[PDB]
């Protein structure tokens, strides 16, 4: 909710301050393995995991909208961080799938 | 990356530090979703709960296995939403683990 | 020259400014009822679609014909005085334009409205293929923001740096010209704009380990190098010693959002009591802050209504 807080409040004050916000901030996460993939052998077959941490900056874009710009930049963290939880459980889901099915089998 | 979300909320994930290629183009975002994961030239692909694919089999059969995840739940809008706690808990119990 | 006709043209326009009691009504309305309300106003008069892209566009186009047409309607000594005000809205276009040429991205997704540089100047600049040529095309309307650009472009071709040294050099340019065009009303305001900029430069770059003297430029009222250095360490006890200025209200506040909210409300206030000085640039000064702030609240009230956000999240930011 605190990610979106600023996002949704920077849409009709953005679409011409889109340019500004993306400039001061740390440039895009790599599309080829921007995330940190980890391999791990465990029962319930060899399932790979991963954690979503990458650079994106925070409270450091110069110029632009007084409050919103900086608050939107900071918000990128609340994607990253938050995403790690789902990053481990949805991969854990696929592991515990294997077990459950072989068990009842 | 790409986050696959509503047009207006997709907007805020295209900002630097993050890389999004969202927007709705269907009710489960099939139009986009499929084409995009087919290459798997994005570090992460994520599908929200304001779309979420009712046939997950459709995706798996096309991407043909993936060592990177897909369809991570993000809310997809803000309206004070936090029903994605208990919803995800039951999402789990229905398809796997114990019943009710 | 002269503001005699021009002030008069603006006085009729101050009649169709949006009073406080509109935003009061609008919060109580859903998006459907908001849309019926909006259409009564002059921003409503440029409306072209119920949805969000269309609201952003109706607002912008209203600002393009009623506010961005002011520098053309005067010349000379009048025009330089009005121009400095307009220039901030032109810098926003310039920084985005400079960035579309440099990083190779399309013309689109930028701010365009007329002000001091016309639409055609931005198109001819875009299509220019040497940064030096890009710069002469910009220098055609004449303004201090060229002269500011020109010096920075001689030192560097790095995007982030041009952006910062242009802004710093530009407010410094503005200040000297403005002091030489006189009037007490403009001087008091100018002081506040620089003081607000100083505080704000310090906040945006907070904790980057940098020099605090780089965030202080002349034009001040009570702020200095030491307050900046403490502020940079993360200490907000400096704002709690800041009174005798209308930023007395920043005391005991330590959130970036409340702090920055505070500066925009203070600047609004100075300008709104410049109507006891309507002679010369005073009235226009008050008119531009009010059209800008008004436009901002209709965009926030429209966003708040569409996505069903919490009321208090926006009720506080739509009043000073």
């Amino acid at each position: 909710q605190a990610a979106k807080e600023a996002y949704a409040a920077l849409l009709l004050a953005q679409a011409f301050d889109g340019p500004e916000v993306v400039a001061g901030a740390a440039l895009g996460v790599p599309p080829l393995e921007g995330v940190e993939a980890e391999v791990e052998n465990v029962w319930g077959s060899k399932v790979p995991r991963l954690k979503a941490t990458f650079p994106d900056g925070a409270l450091l874009s110069p110029v632009g909208t007084p409050a919103y710009t900086l608050e939107a930049s900071r918000a990128f963290r609340r994607y990253a961080e938050a995403l790690i939880r789902v990053a481990n459980t949805e991969t854990r889901l696929k592991k515990i799938g294997e077990e459950i099915k072989k068990t009842t089998r | 990356m790409a986050v696959i979300a509503d047009p207006e909320t997709a907007q805020g994930f295209r900002l630097a530090g993050l890389e999004g290629y969202g927007a709705s183009s269907a009710e489960e975002a099939q139009s986009l979703l499929e084409t995009l994961v087919e290459r798997g030239g994005y570090a992460l692909v994520a599908v929200d709960e304001a779309l979420l694919p009712d046939p997950e089999r459709a995706v798996e059969r096309l991407m043909r296995g993936r060592d990177l995840p897909v369809l991570l739940p993000i809310a997809g809008l803000k309206e004070a939403f936090q029903g994605h706690d208990v919803e995800g808990y039951m999402r789990e119990l229905v398809r796997k683990t114990i019943g009710f | 020259d002269d503001f005699a006709y021009l002030n008069a043209r603006v006085r009729v326009r101050r009649g169709t400014l949006l009073k406080e009691s509109f935003f009061q009504e609008a919060l109580d309305l859903s998006f459907a009822d908001f849309l019926r309300l909006l259409s009564e106003t002059v921003y409503g008069g440029e409306l072209a679609g119920q949805g969000l892209p269309d609201v952003d566009r109706a607002v912008l186009r209203t600002q393009a014909k009623l506010v961005g047409d002011l520098p053309r309607l005067v010349t000379g000594e009048a025009r330089e005085a009005v121009r400095l005000l307009l220039l901030r809205n032109d810098l926003h276009n310039l920084q985005a334009l400079l960035r579309a040429k440099a990083t190779g991205r399309p013309f689109e997704e930028v701010l365009l409205l007329p002000g001091t540089l016309r639409e055609e100047v931005w198109r001819q600049a875009y299509e220019a293929q040497d940064p030096a040529g890009m710069a002469q095309v910009l220098a055609v309307p004449g303004h201090p923001l060229a002269r500011a650009l020109r010096a920075v472009l001689r030192e560097t071709q790095d995007l982030a740096r041009v952006e910062a040294l242009l802004a710093k050099r530009f407010f410094e340019d503005v200040a000297k010209a403005a002091k030489g065009l006189d009037q007490p009303a403009l001087r008091d305001y100018l002081a506040l704009e620089v003081d607000a900029e100083n505080l704000r430069t310090a906040f945006k770059l907070q904790g980057s380990g940098l020099a605090p003297d780089a965030f202080f430029l002349k034009g001040g009222r009570f702020v200095d190098r030491v307050r900046f250095a403490r502020l940079m360490e993360g200490d907000y006890a400096v704002l709690d010693e800041l009174s005798g200025t209308p930023f007395s209200g920043l005391s005991g506040v330590r959130d970036l959002k409340a702090l920055e909210r505070g500066l925009r409300c203070v600047l609004l206030k100075e300008a709104k009591k410049g109507v006891q000085d309507p002679l010369g640039v005073g009235l226009v000064l008050a008119y531009v802050k009010e059209r800008e702030w008004e436009a901002v609240r209709l965009r926030l009230l429209a966003r708040r209504a569409y996505f069903g956000l919490p009321r208090a999240q926006v009720e506080e930011e739509v009043v000073c």
